[PDB]
């Protein structure tokens, strides 16, 4: 039996989506049976041209695999290249792609596992899509920053304040240095904090601390919502109170809330930080679920200025270039197809704006210098601990950080090596910080 | 549904369709069939003449388990 | 070192919401660590009094674990039941619900595999939820359909047709006896048809069989869209029409775009089919994901009148028994624990209206009485092949199909075990039925 | 960061905070700091008379692997 | 003149005790009672919109039956639909529904509601041309006792 | 005669709505039926099964006395303890919750007066409700 | 209406309904009634074989004093 939906001759056409599927068939099915059947499932449903011939244009809106690569790891894993004709999918819905694609193909039997590695978005569909409401440039243009990632703190765990303590915790951030502080995203609007009061209250803290400093201040506040009512409700409050930037979680929520959330930043000229709670259900695991490049793909389309990437500090190789494929995939404008960062085909965005990429988690002052050299300019640092752990406090603690940023950047501009003379560079600046002096006896220098 | 080490549907071997049982892919009725309403000689009481009816082990998938051929879930 | 997050003497509120995870720790980490941190990690992601000593309330707000439960294959896993208190969580908000538990634990380093099991949802927080627009009883009200199953036909493989042709599918179909019709999931609105056309064309198929055979029929039209304004006036044209109902894929575009559409239902007296598109991303490997048992509870919540279930004709045991905890958990009031069918807590719904259980796949003619007699009347069998691929054609299949049923519903209410008889059943009517002694030559009796 | 055969933070060892290092224990500057900028005897430089600090390796979690204390992804 | 009807009283029945029907069974006795020769009914005080009856689909079912009662009678039947509701809003938004279904009369408990409410309600209906029947739950909290409250002769007036 | 609308042995559930009505009965009017007759008014109207009968769920939406508690005084007051389910009212409306409970019993003329003195609103229905805009803490 | 030292109806005793009185609980015609428009042997004319019917002192209440029973205000 020839197997239509597996065609190793078919060249893709630029304007066809194309998915790289990590298949693990069940042990005895051959890749080619497998490999057309996922090409089937994730489009028709069948090989056949018996419900085909009852139709007027036949197998033309049909997926097809047209290219199998056999992995070392484990046997019985192999990557699937499928093609997807354009006209499969809605003009600017991120929603009826994923559905078209990812909508049943991972629950088909005759696998054990499967995994949505990438997708290669043509340039054709992307201009269906407005992407992000600013991106990069744009951003820093609105707030006059320039050279130098951007410093920003989670105000977590502080679950429980009022939006006015809440609020001093913001003032106080932003006061001591940094540029940004992100809403806890598990605050929504709560018995312990209505939201109303607490964008009142942050908008108390950042005016204040604009200025006092006479720099742009901004509080990621968070319009994650029940209904899109209420979403957009809390949008529209933020820039009555003539906020820069609000944050949005785009799988809790979903992206046809996010989609119309970047709209409406676009609209009213909000930027728009995206948060990615709940990715792991879906991303963590490697033979099984959507891989966050994909995800952050698909982010990128629906529309977001911000987005968490993930972090890395050591040598960019392996894992970490992985991270760093989707860095280069949310920021530049073209990326070369490349097996060892994980980016499985070339992407060309059109002139889509790219997205700021956020570093987070458990960061701190002796970090500085390596994710300046990996992450560049184009980067948002956001600091838990490593701000609010500060002893002398919240202020004393965005002081450490920045005065340790603002030493890398100059060491940057001297021609030094931040990678092995990050510890000197930090000790430097701490004889004319106590603050940084303080910050450093409390976290230690990485080898 | 299966054949031995594969997914490809058995009872149809992949096309999704098999030879009308009751015509035997001729597309002719060959017995009275049903007291002579339909009658021996025209056309297949069944396939009305298409000599081919829908797999029922695949409903025309040509292969197992996907959604067109299994219970969801 | 006594682990405050772990506390095995705390007796649950009725107000908390409880979590039931599937946890398989890093191999050297005891069960009670592991618990203490996925308590931990869902809430305030500290066990300690560092950061929590800084607030007013303190560990007020703090999720911890009651109970541990290990399980047969033992170095792998435990469950580990969790308690939140109901303040945490934004009122009538799945998405903030689903943030709050599940937004960072399945990323915890700790562990290998994480999977949220079942929840607990208090009747509190039920109360600040609307729940199905209009769910079973109400439903049956509206269509007029009693003391049976509804029958259903998805229009599929027929991607491609145009809004007149894909029409006059859903005419025969509805006129040769079937309740209702599906759009393909994957159809929202394309080049090769718009959905302004579709819905015209799938209005006067439905006035046209309504009017021939003097029952109410129905088509559920995906509004499912890239924006929250383009699924509500596709929507408001449904409603135009006068169609009894819609349908959304509630993950692929999300709970936040689903509760609104929910909302926007019971104001319009519009039914809602759920298709569950990309559930099983996260509910197919069964040591990590949401299990759909999860998802459903929270659709119910969120709001659907219909939703796919899992389909199920054997024994009921085992996997098969799950399903149906999965359906007693859709359709009734009050369900009790029972490990046997995957139901980790028992749930109190409060009288939030049961769900119409959907079942699929496969199916056809023979698999009628086992249908009926495991699922009862509330459910919606929806046919694919089982229809549409009778040598007769459309309404020919339909026939057959509402032919099969009628006669499965008389031998049960006479008082014949539709299991054993089940066979027997179909036979006699076929004696009848030309349209059913077609569809019983194509498709085998079960054993 | 962890213990053997546990998640438990070895640094501080589930509680979060050290003693300070600078004053160790004491809540008092023994030497002075910066060049004459904190004096011997007065309250101390780092923790500010309070004795414990934040432990780095966790911040304050108790426990590694967790957002507070690993980076993203 | 609405109504077509001089010359005597006017007949209704109250629907009650029948709490916990369904939206259609409820609306089977209303149907019953029009069908028989009552020009009106009524809808249970208690009833507004709750778990066992929401009021959309209560309004619906009433709806199909004034209008089957009608056809089969010659005689303008109605229904008090009771749009008493937790907010202004809320209540006029019901009240809109009985006018979009066509229908004669609604219902109000002004004292439980009140009077800005009431007064609300009550120029929306002259200008949709919608009756207004007013039931008075709560009066004997004020009304009952003969040397304390206020008498009902002054609760009618207002 | 056994009188359902009197339960002694009936616990209240937490999502129940409780009330405390100061009855002043009828001279002749035994405690016990006046309490039932309370609860049967401010609810079905009714302590048989005729009219409860020809319906679905029945005696489901019945509210019942479930504690008797005589009071000082020769104006042979008790209290009488209430328990209504929560499926009777409507989700946020103060204006329904005052109109079953209170809609009709006090003009009862099996009373001669009648005085609600407290509620217990369940924390299941207080969810329903916004409450204060901003209360206490956010004023200040 | 009411019992002595009681509210409850004296008709019914509670009950809220009563016996038949015209087929005496028999459920069936023991004489014709208006010309025989209803015949002997025949279903009740009244309650139609239930054997009872409503009490009408308190309308199925079992008490007098509520709504259901007795006049507005
Ligand atoms: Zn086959
Ligand atoms: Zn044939
Ligand atoms: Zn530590
Ligand atoms: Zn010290
Ligand atoms: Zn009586
Ligand atoms: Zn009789």
């Amino acid at each position: 039996y020839r197997l239509t939906y597996y065609t190793p001759d078919y060249t893709p056409k630029d304007t066809d989506i194309l998915a790289a599927f990590r298949v693990t068939p069940q042990p005895g099915v051959p890749f080619e049976e497998a490999a057309a059947a996922v090409a089937a499932e994730s489009s028709t449903g069948t090989w056949t041209t018996v419900w085909t011939d009852l139709l007027t244009d036949l197998d033309r809106y049909k997926g097809c695999c047209y290219d199998i690569e056999p992995l070392p790891g484990e046997d019985n894993q192999f990557i699937a290249y499928i093609a997807y004709p354009l006209d499969l999918f809605e003009e600017g819905s991120v929603t009826n792609m994923l559905t078209s694609i990812v909508g049943n193909v991972f629950g088909f039997k005759a696998l054990k596992a499967l995994r949505l590695e990438d997708l290669r978005i043509p340039v054709a569909y992307l201009k269906t899509f407005q992407g992000p409401p600013h991106g990069i440039q744009v951003e820093r243009d609105k707030l006059n920053k320039y050279g130098r990632p951007l410093l920003g703190c989670t105000i977590k765990p502080k679950l429980g304040l009022s939006a006015k303590n809440y609020g001093r915790a913001v003032y106080e951030c932003l006061r001591g240095g940094l540029d940004f502080t992100k809403d806890d995203e598990n605050i929504n609007s709560q018995p312990f904090q209505r939201w109303r009061d607490r964008f009142l209250f942050v908008a108390d803290a950042i005016h204040k601390a604009q200025a006092e400093t006479g720099e742009i201040k901004g509080h990621y506040l968070n319009v994650t919502a029940p209904t899109c009512e209420e979403m957009l409700k809390r949008a529209e409050f933020a820039k009555e109170l003539e906020m820069p930037i609000i944050m949005h979680d785009f799988l809790t929520a979903g992206f046809t809330a996010n989609t119309t959330l970047s709209k409406w930043c676009r609209d009213n000229g909000m930027l728009l930080h995206i948060h990615r709670a709940m990715h792991a259900v879906m991303d963590r695991q490697k033979n099984h679920g959507i891989h966050f490049r994909v995800l952050a793909k698909c982010l990128r389309m629906s529309g977001g200025d911000h987005i968490h990437t993930g972090t890395v500090v050591g040598k960019l190789e392996g894992d970490k270039a992985v991270t760093l494929g989707i860095v280069d995939l949310l920021r530049e404008n073209y990326i070369e197809q490349d097996r060892s960062r994980g980016i499985y085909f070339t992407q060309d965005w059109a002139s889509m704006p790219g997205v700021m990429a956020v570093a987070s988690g458990g960061i701190h002052v002796w970090h500085m210098p390596a994710l300046v050299d990996i992450f560049g300019d184009d980067a948002v640092l956001q600091f838990g601990g490593g701000t609010l752990g500060h002893p002398w406090g919240n202020a004393a603690g965005a002081t450490a950080n920045r005065v340790a940023l603002e030493a890398c950047i100059q060491a940057r501009n001297e021609g030094r090596d931040l990678m092995r003379e990050g510890g000197d560079i930090i000790r430097e600046a701490a004889r004319w910080s106590p603050e940084l002096a303080a910050a450093c006896e409390l976290w230690k220098e990485i080898k | 549904g299966t054949k031995p080490n594969s997914l490809v549907c058995a009872n149809c071997e992949g096309e999704g369709c098999v030879a009308c049982s009751q015509c035997k892919g001729g597309g002719v009725n060959l017995i009275d069939h049903f007291n002579g309403q339909f009658k021996a000689g025209a056309l297949c009481w069944l396939c009305r003449g298409k000599k081919e009816v829908l797999c029922g082990d695949c409903n025309g998938a040509g292969f197992i388990g996907g959604f067109l051929s299994t219970f969801d879930e």
